[PDB]
Order: C-alpha cells, then sequence, then structure tokens
C-alpha cells in the first residue's frame, strides 16, 4: 500500500528539484519588453545585438555574462490594451521611438503612447527606457530650412538649451537645440505624476551604434539597484 | 570594586603560601540600571519581532530570514549578559562573609564561569558577525553578486554561526590548558586576548567599509535621480543595522566612565534600533497589518 | 448597447468657428474620460484632445493650442468641442472616442483602426 | 450607398430593442424579493499549493475533481493532486507566455496557448512513459485568450483576432471558424451538453454560438465595457458575464434579454473571471481588489468574501460536483476552498 | 459590402426568434436552484468527514 503513495512522494521530490533547478536559472536572467512603432527603426536595433504566423519574437544576449532576455512583439492586432498585461513583471519596457519622425508629424503619437504606457495600473512600477533612435536622419532634417519643428510644437521657440547639457563635439547648436527639445518632452510626462516607483532612461541612441548593448545593461544594472535600495528603504 | 577584593585575596594567599614553604557603588547602580532596562527594551521589542517576521508567510525571503538571525543573535547576547549579571549578583550576595571568601574561590575556579565567559564571547563574536553578514548580503545585492540560493544562505548561515565557534574554541583549548585562573576572566596573556579580539575588529573594519560603499552608491543613485536630508536619514538608518559606531572606539579612570556609559548605552539600545526600523516602522510590515485587519474586519 | 453620436460638423470657411456635441448613452458618463480623434484624408487616425473623468484635466495636441477648447456635461452626458481660427490643414472626420474601463488616468488604444467605442464621424471641411 | 443600409440596420436595431421591452413584463427583483436568503457564506482555505514561480492565468479542473492543471507565466504547466498537494506533472513549454490551459473531458490531454498564436495540445498518457507535444494547431493570427476541449478530438479556440476557431486535432487544421466579433474575445464557456457556447469580446457584447451549425445565434448587449468572463449556469439556460465595469450580469438564452445586475457602489474594479456553483445558487466572481466574493444568484446581494490573496486574482475554478474551489493569483498562489 | 450584408442578413434572423416572457424565465430558475440545492455543499456544508480536503 505505501508502496504508491511513497512512488508518487518520489515523483513529487524529484518534479520539485526540477522546479528549483528551473528557478535557479529564471530569476539570473532579465527580460525586457522592447516596444515601438513600425517607422521607429527597432528592428534594426534587434538585428545588430542578433548576435548573442508567430505572435512574439525573441532574442537573446549577454552582456558581461547576464542574460538578457528580450521580447519584441510581432503578428498581433492593433490593440494591445489586453496582451499588455502579461509584461507586469518585466525588468524593462525599451520603448524606441524614431526621433525625426516629424515632417504628418507622428511624433505626438509616440507622446501619447509613452503617456499611456506610463500611467497604465499594472506598469506603474517597471521603469522605461527610452530610446531617442534616428539621431542620424535628425541631423540633416534640422540642418535643412524644410524643418519647421515650431509649428508641430509652438514651444520650441520659447525652449532654450539646458544647462545640464553635454553635447557632442561638433554638433551644431541649432541641432543640439532640437535635440534636447524632444527628450524633454519625454521627460515633462516621465517626471509628472511618477512618483519615485519607476523612471526613465533617455538616450540619443543610433542604428549604427554598438553601445546599445552596453545602453540597455546599464541601465537594467541602475533599475534592480534602486529596487534594492527601496526595499531597505535606503532611497 | 569586589574583583579587586579577591585578586588581593589570593595574592595574600600566595604571599603566605610563599612564606610557610619557600621562605625559612552609585554610578555603578546607575549604569546597571541603564544597560538593564536597554537591554530588557531589546528582548521584548526583539521577541516580539521574530513573532512577525516569522509569522506571516509573505515576508518570507533572503532578507527577512537573515534580519530574524540578526534577530536572534541579538536575543542571545541580551540573554547571556542577563545570565552573566544574575549569576554575578547572585554569587556576590549569598557568599560576601569574610569566613565565607572560600565559597566564592570555590565557585570562582569551578569549571561553571569558564563556560559561562565562553557562552559570553561566543554570544558576542556571534553578534558581532550577523551584523556583518547584513552587510556583504547587502553589497551582493548591489554589487552583481547574484547567485544560487543553497550556496549563498547556507554559507551566510555558516559565517554567522560557526565561524564564531571555530575562533572561540581556539581560545578556550589555549586558556584551558596554559593559564586556566580566575575562570578565564582577566587576561593573563595580551596575545590570548587578541587572538579572539581580531577577527572582531576585523569584522568590524569589513562593515565599515561595506557602510562607505553603500553611502556612496546611495549618492551616486541621489545625484541624477532634500538631497541632504535624505542622504542623512539613510546614513541614520543605516547605522545600526551594519554597527558602524563601533569604529568610534573599538580602534582604540579617564575615558573609562564615558568610554563604559557610552559603549553600554549604545549597545544595550542597538537591539530596539534594529528592531524598530527593520520590523515595525518598515512598509511591508505596516501594510501586511493593515491588510489582516480589513480581512479581520469583514465580521 | 453603448452609443456615441456626434454632430455639429460642415463645411465652414477659414477663421470661423464650430460647435461640436458627442451624445452618449448606455453608461455612466462621469466614470470614463472621453477623447476627440480625427483623421485626415489620406492618413491614419490622429489624437486631438482629452478631457478627464472630473474635467479638471485637460490636454490638446500642438496643432491645435490655443484654438479648440473642450467640456463634458455629465448632467447632459455630451462632450464638446470649439473651433477657432481654422484651417485648411484641419480638413478631416472627427470621432468622439471612450475610454476602455472607467476610473483610469489614461488608457491605451483608443486611436487604433479597430476602435470600438467611438462614433461615426463628423466630416468637417474647410 | 452605405448610409442606406446603416439607418435600416439602425432601425432593425430599435426594433429589437422594443420587441426586448415589451416582453420584459416584470423585474425579476420583485418576484424574488421575498423569497428566502442563503446568509453568509465562510470558507477557509484548506490547501494551499506552491511551486509556480511567475504569476498565474489558468486554472483547470479534471472532471474527477481530485486533478487541476495550472499554467504559469514562466512557461510552466503543473498536474496538481489537490487532495494530497503532490505535482503530477511538470511540463515546460516553448512558449514562456501562455494565457490559457485547458483539460481534455477524458483526462488524456491537456492544451496551452497565449501570445504566441499557437495552441499546444500535451498527452500525458504517452507509451514510453514521458510528456510531449502531441501536436499544435497554428493558423490563429492574434494571441489565443481561451481553449475549451469538446472532447478528445475536437477543441475551440478563441483568439485576439475577434475570431473563434474550431479544430481538429488529428486534421491538426481549421473545420470551422466563428466571426463577428468586432473586438477581441476574451472567454468562452461551453455548454454543459456542449452543442452550443458563449463568446464574449471586448466590444461589449456576448454571442451565442451554435458549434456545429458554424454561425452566430444570438447577440447579447448590456455591457459598458471589454467582457473578461463567461461562464454558463449549470442547466445551460443561462449565463453571468462579469466586465472591467465592476458589475456581472445574468442572460438568458431564451429570453434574450438581461435579468439581474449584481454590481455595488463600492466595487470599483473590474472582474477577472466568474464561475458557478454545482447547483447554479452560489456565483463566485474574482476581482482587482485583490480578493474573490461570492453572490446568490437570485437575492443578488454579497454572501461571503474570499480573502488572502495579496495579488491580482486571475483564475477561479469551482469542481464539477462542487465541492472544493480553486483560486489562483498573480503572487503565483493557488488556494483551496472549501 | 459583404460585411454589412452578413450583419443585416444576422440581424434579420436574430429578430425572428421565439422570446417567452421573463416571468417564465425567472420562474424556471427558481424552481431549478430550490429543486438542485438540496445537495449543494458549498450552499449546505455537508459533515466534516467525507470532505476530501480536511
Amino acid at each position: 500500500q505505501r508502496n504508491e503513495e511513497k512512488a508518487q512522494r518520489e515523483a513529487n521530490k524529484k518534479i520539485e528539484k526540477q522546479l528549483q533547478k528551473d528557478k535557479q536559472v529564471y530569476r539570473a536572467t532579465h527580460r525586457l519588453l522592447l516596444l515601438g512603432a513600425g517607422e521607429s527603426g527597432k528592428n534594426t536595433i534587434v538585428k545588430q545585438m542578433r548576435i548573442l504566423t508567430s505572435g512574439i519574437f525573441e532574442t537573446k544576449f549577454q552582456v558581461d555574462k547576464v542574460n538578457f532576455h528580450m521580447f519584441d512583439v510581432g503578428a498581433q492586432r492593433d490593440e494591445r490594451r489586453k496582451w499588455i498585461q502579461c509584461f507586469n513583471d518585466v525588468t524593462a519596457i525599451i520603448f524606441v521611438v524614431a526621433s525625426s519622425s516629424y515632417n504628418t508629424n507622428r511624433l505626438q503619437a509616440a507622446l501619447k503612447l509613452f503617456d499611456s504606457i506610463w500611467n497604465n495600473k499594472w506598469l506603474r512600477d517597471t521603469s522605461v527606457i527610452l530610446f531617442l533612435n534616428k539621431q542620424d536622419l535628425l541631423a540633416e532634417k534640422v540642418l535643412a530650412g524644410k524643418s519647421k519643428i515650431e509649428d508641430y510644437f509652438p514651444e520650441f521657440a520659447r525652449y532654450t538649451t539646458p544647462e545640464d547639457a553635454t553635447p557632442e563635439p561638433g554638433e551644431d547648436p541649432r541641432v543640439t537645440r532640437a535635440k534636447y527639445f524632444i527628450r524633454d518632452e519625454f521627460l515633462r510626462i516621465s517626471t509628472a505624476s511618477g512618483d519615485g516607483r519607476h523612471y526613465c532612461y533617455p538616450h540619443f541612441t543610433c542604428a549604427v551604434d554598438t553601445e546599445n548593448i552596453r545602453r540597455v545593461f546599464n541601465d537594467c544594472r541602475d533599475i534592480i539597484q534602486r529596487m534594492h535600495l527601496r526595499q531597505y528603504e535606503l532611497l | 570594586s569586589l574583583w579587586e577584593t579577591v585578586q588581593k585575596w589570593r595574592e595574600y594567599r600566595r604571599q603566605c603560601q610563599r612564606s610557610l614553604t619557600e621562605d625559612p557603588e552609585e554610578q555603578l547602580l546607575f549604569l546597571y540600571i541603564i544597560y538593564t532596562v536597554g537591554y530588557a527594551l531589546s528582548f521584548s521589542a526583539l521577541v516580539i519581532a521574530s513573532a512577525i517576521l516569522l509569522g506571516f508567510r509573505h515576508l518570507h525571503c533572503t532578507r527577512n530570514y537573515i534580519h530574524l538571525n540578526l534577530f536572534a543573535s541579538f536575543i542571545l547576547r541580551a540573554l547571556s549578559v542577563f545570565i552573566k549579571d544574575a549569576a554575578l549578583k547572585w554569587m556576590y550576595s549569598t557568599a560576601a562573609q569574610q569566613h565565607q571568601w572560600d565559597g566564592l574561590l570555590s565557585y570562582q575556579d569551578s569549571l561553571s564561569c569558564r563556560l559561562v565567559f565562553l557562552l559570553m564571547q561566543y554570544c558576542v563574536a556571534a553578534n558581532y558577525y550577523w551584523l556583518l553578514v547584513e552587510g556583504v548580503y547587502l553589497y551582493t545585492l548591489l554589487a552583481f553578486s547574484v547567485f544560487s540560493e543553497q550556496w549563498i544562505f547556507r554559507l551566510y548561515v555558516s559565517i554567522g554561526w560557526g565561524v564564531p565557534l571555530l575562533f572561540v574554541v581556539p581560545w578556550g583549548i589555549v586558556k584551558y590548558l596554559y593559564e586556566d585562573e580566575g575562570c578565564w576572566t582577566r587576561n593573563s596573556n595580551m596575545n590570548y586576548w587578541l587572538i579572539i579580539r581580531l577577527p572582531i575588529l576585523f569584522a568590524i573594519g569589513v562593515n565599515f567599509l561595506i557602510f562607505v560603499r553603500v553611502i556612496c552608491i546611495v549618492v551616486s543613485k541621489l545625484k541624477a535621480n532634500d538631497i541632504k536630508c535624505r542622504l542623512a536619514k539613510s546614513t541614520l538608518t543605516l547605522i545600526p543595522l551594519l554597527g558602524t559606531h563601533e569604529v568610534i572606539f573599538a580602534f582604540v579612570g579617564t575615558l573609562r566612565f564615558i568610554k563604559l556609559f557610552t559603549e553600554l548605552s549604545f549597545t544595550s539600545f542597538q537591539g530596539l534600533m534594529v528592531a524598530i526600523l527593520y520590523c515595525f516602522v518598515n512598509n511591508e510590515v505596516q501594510l501586511e497589518f493593515r491588510k489582516s485587519w480589513e480581512r479581520w474586519r469583514l465580521e | 448597447q453603448v452609443q456615441l453620436q456626434e454632430s455639429g460638423g460642415g463645411l465652414v470657411q477659414p477663421g470661423g468657428s464650430l460647435r461640436l456635441s458627442c451624445a452618449a448613452s448606455g453608461f455612466t458618463f462621469s466614470n470614463y474620460k472621453m477623447n476627440w480623434v480625427r483623421q485626415a484624408p489620406g492618413k491614419g487616425l490622429e489624437w486631438v484632445s482629452d478631457i478627464s473623468q472630473s474635467g479638471a484635466s485637460i490636454s490638446y495636441t500642438g496643432s491645435v493650442k490655443g484654438r479648440f477648447t473642450i467640456s463634458r456635461d455629465n448632467a447632459k452626458n455630451t462632450l464638446y468641442l470649439q473651433m477657432n481660427s481654422l484651417k485648411p490643414e484641419d480638413t478631416a472626420v472627427y470621432y468622439c472616442a471612450r475610454c476602455p474601463a472607467p476610473f483610469t488616468r489614461d488608457c491605451f488604444d483608443v486611436t487604433s483602426t479597430t476602435y470600438a467605442y467611438r462614433g461615426q464621424g463628423t466630416q468637417v471641411t474647410v | 450607398e452605405l448610409d442606406q443600409l446603416r439607418q435600416e440596420a439602425e432601425q432593425l436595431k430599435n426594433q429589437i430593442r422594443d420587441a426586448r421591452k415589451a416582453c420584459a413584463d416584470a423585474t425579476l427583483s420583485q418576484i424574488t424579493n421575498n423569497i428566502d436568503p442563503v446568509g453568509r457564506i465562510q470558507m477557509r482555505t484548506r490547501r494551499t499549493l506552491r511551486g509556480h514561480l511567475a504569476k498565474i492565468y489558468a486554472m483547470h479542473w479534471g472532471t474527477d475533481s481530485r486533478l487541476l492543471v495550472s499554467a504559469s507565466q514562466d512557461g510552466k504547466l503543473i498536474i496538481w493532486d489537490s487532495y494530497t498537494t503532490n505535482k503530477v506533472h511538470a511540463i515546460p513549454l516553448r512558449s514562456s507566455w501562455v494565457m490559457t490551459c485547458a483539460y481534455a473531458p477524458s483526462g488524456n490531454y491537456v492544451a496551452c496557448g497565449g501570445l504566441d498564436n499557437i495552441c499546444s495540445i500535451y498527452n500525458l498518457k504517452t507509451r514510453e512513459g514521458n510528456v510531449r507535444v502531441s501536436r499544435e494547431l497554428a493558423g490563429h493570427t492574434g494571441y489565443l485568450s481561451c481553449c475549451r476541449f469538446l472532447d478528445d478530438n475536437q477543441i475551440v479556440t478563441s483568439s485576439g483576432d475577434t475570431t473563434c476557431a474550431l479544430w481538429d486535432i488529428e486534421t491538426g487544421q481549421q473545420t470551422t471558424t466563428f466571426t463577428g466579433h468586432t473586438g477581441d474575445v476574451m472567454s468562452l464557456s461551453l455548454a454543459p451538453d456542449t452543442r452550443l457556447f458563449v463568446s464574449g469580446a471586448c466590444d461589449a457584447s456576448a454571442k451565442l454560438w451554435d458549434v456545429r451549425e458554424g454561425m452566430c445565434r444570438q447577440t447579447f448587449t448590456g455591457h459598458e465595457s471589454d467582457i473578461n468572463a463567461i461562464c454558463f449556469f449549470p442547466n445551460g439556460n443561462a449565463f453571468a458575464t462579469g466586465s472591467d465595469d465592476a458589475t456581472c450580469r445574468l442572460f438568458d438564452l431564451r429570453a434574450d434579454q438581461e435579468l439581474m445586475t449584481y454590481s455595488h457602489d463600492n466595487i470599483i474594479c473590474g472582474i477577472t473571471s466568474v464561475s458557478f456553483s454545482k447547483s447554479g445558487r452560489l456565483l463566485l466572481a474574482g476581482y482587482d481588489d485583490f480578493n474573490c466574493n461570492v453572490w446568490d444568484a437570485l437575492k443578488a446581494d454579497r454572501a461571503g468574501v474570499l480573502a488572502g490573496h495579496d495579488n491580482r486574482v486571475s483564475c477561479l475554478g469551482v469542481t464539477d460536483d462542487g465541492m472544493a474551489v480553486a483560486t489562483g493569483s498573480w503572487d503565483s498562489f493557488l488556494k483551496i476552498w472549501n | 459590402i459583404a460585411q454589412a450584408r452578413k450583419l443585416v442578413e444576422q440581424l434579420k434572423m436574430e429578430a425572428n426568434i421565439d422570446r417567452i416572457k421573463v416571468s417564465k424565465a425567472a420562474a424556471d430558475l427558481m424552481a431549478y436552484c430550490e429543486a438542485h440545492a438540496k445537495e449543494d455543499p458549498l450552499l449546505t456544508p455537508v459533515p466534516a468527514s467525507e470532505n476530501p480536503f480536511r
């Protein structure tokens, strides 16, 4: 009689051992939800770091022997308010944006997308890493005359380059003033009604930049450190 | 006060043996009350706290296990101090007569005094190494040292408990077979005091370094994101947990009045501070208490 | 059944004013924030304006700053849009859109091309 | 022109609404206004199953009321023994985003599915003795939000592409496709006799389908937001719908009209799962307030609360014989209540 | 155009259905409830001996 229940107990013990091994391998990986739009360029971001029906894609890459596990969503419908709740346990939400999207505008539609992600009920704790893509094509668009950023956003005329700006050498001041206006638009939403549970990490990335693997690591590292210090009330 | 009397008495006995064979307080009571009430408050606070971190099934994590081990170590230290004081008071109150002084020696040279002293020393060591365990665990959390739970928690338990045993038993054996007088209370050889004080100093130095690095990390976090108030609050919260306060004097009558007063006043309430900061004012415990009251009020 | 119906649009000379009304039936008007989204010919849906549950928080797109204004009558359960200084680029179909869930600061996929809680629309030409 | 057809459809809708209003001789509240209440009902957590790492969206009981399968968002199915808290099977998933799971009435097969748009069927009774995918059902163009076995070989899956489908396992190709929902379908409940079913979608409207016929039969409305849960009444002539407006409603197929609305001004967050008792007298409903609730389907007054979950309650299931009620939550715990 | 015609036909076949009075449906529901609730374990708890979860 006891032989049967002992057999099921042995099965449960071996299954629990397998689950402990899976917990060890699962708790050590970082899951990132890569978002954006069709014209943003997240395809090039995925392809560049792809150096290590379907409704979701998968890419595994290691930075400094840390497992990063990025989910690019594809072959889904336009509405995204019911499957976005599956990603409330991810480390971060990468949100790539095409900076030169203006000139219709299509850049205000990115702010509204970032506005809705920021204040969603289940995404109140998930910090967003923000990539300002197409930083190359923005340079010629503003250095052409036929851009007129002021009509899409009236506040660009009254905006002055912030003191904490650190422009790259050789950059035109008009390029940098436009470059830092877009960033401060997203940082207006993030700093408004966000408390301190989640943050935003803007970057002026590009499609021909190899640092995107490091930028995601250096900001995921910042997110986990800020999470530990909250449990100790050290922040 | 009285140990000077008993050492004078034993020196007189030595002189008599040589002659026969060879030759042909108010402040004390005040300090006692201070540290006894402090330790009693710490004991009550931590026996309450350990019934909260181990009775909710929601706070059960790796952090709270180390916190519960810290609380157990503090309770053990306070209990050992209580036993030491009670035994000493019972010895001196019952046996203080001129003709009963031998009764002191018969129990001053017994193995019970030595065992009590080793238990006191082991409690001190196991309390000065669980703060170090908490510090190194926090540092591993903030310095990408994530690893498996079996390899981490068991190693931390070993460091907290076994290592104090592993450097208090050599002291016990070297004091049992070499000098063995005064139930090993006064220090006969300086080196034999070092063999039990140096690891404690190393632990204090390491947790001080951890405190410095954690404060640097917090400063770096607050630089980017008032700032001075938040940094001061974080530092004042962190000092009791890591036992950084001991760097003030452990690296060092005249001061002996202020030295003893301050050291004992801080040490007796360290347990109360680490219970208050990490079991009651902590957010998660408060939220769980409110949730329990909500789910109980339905009746 | 949830129903939204917008009215008050038509041809107008540039520089005029419009009063578009959005009548809502089948739900409690107060609980939901509401949106005005426009679609220009040859382009996709675009979000223009939004008002929250209490009407205290009002936000606009850049192209309509200082020109349009919105309000909500919860007693009369309707939404308003008022235009000023019309331009030829404002010729579009206007949709009075809702929020999928009540009591939320903001909500997803309002400007999607397959949304359900939006009206038939009003064609406004300049 | 499409305008005249639009007015024709509007007139048809108005006619149907007028007919439904005419059929409403009296409200169910008046008839039950002098019925015997059941009183406060309390439950206690008999078992608590642990082992899932991430949250739990799916939990299905077996036909023996002894084994339940539970899916976790880390990519793991686990078959429990509710009597002994013993993990019979632990099956890893190819896709780590699983939003649903099922249990064949014969008990031979389980199913999964989710954000990868694929429903994978696992045979638990392999000759070798391990668990491997018998087959996958590709062809959907949206995340698969629910799937319920009709028998060992017919499986109906509702997806986020606004269309449900009926598949035959051996063929592996779509036998039937039910379309008509404008929003994505969230939860479909099979009939007690598995001849019809009901699909609730995100357009705030549910539909009744005949699985053999292949098209919609009746359409029910009244909700103001997304329908998160559908459940048939035990006798199959009614169903309860829970939505994001924090209200539940009961619809009768023959009357084709809403009967009773289970709502309360205190309730603010919407329902995420509903289920009925074995006798139909007790309606259980999970919420986003981290606790379930218990209603009486006739008197429409809360008769119990199931608190004890410290995160969202995502899956709620009553056994076939109605002994225990399991509730999984986003905290990665299943609790059996009795 | 095909979708609109399908919707119109669906509405047409939905209109012509047998809709009984609400009182009859409520009476049937109450009959089922009061005739089958005599053995509902949750409504009326069974003695705590045959429950497999105790």
